[PDB]
């Protein structure tokens, strides 16, 4: 019964690590592109001048 | 920055080495069981 409950409550450390890897790589990208996206209005203002 | 995400990608790698570690725990357990059986045979 312990083994069965463990099958129900124990997961693939590998699968979780994979999901976190993908999420981590995505997050930095999101931050950087947000930073870049702020620039577009700035350049349209430069055009305004 | 980039080298940070790089050494924690090496971190996702070392917990995959920590997946090898389950494998090594089982091999240690199996060696122990083998030795136990052998001494029991003696």
């Amino acid at each position: 019964l312990t083994s069965a409950r463990s099958r129900i409550e124990d997961s693939d450390y590998a699968t979780e690590v994979s999901n976190m890897s993908r999420a981590q790589i995505l997050q930095q990208a999101g931050t950087s592109v947000l930073a870049q996206a702020n620039q577009v209005p700035q350049n349209v203002l430069s055009l305004l001048r | 920055s980039n080298l940070p995400l790089d050494q924690l990608l090496t971190d996702l790698t070392k917990n995959e080495k920590g997946r090898l570690t389950p494998i090594t725990k089982q091999q240690s357990a199996n060696s122990a069981k083998l030795t136990a059986y052998g001494t029991l045979k003696s």
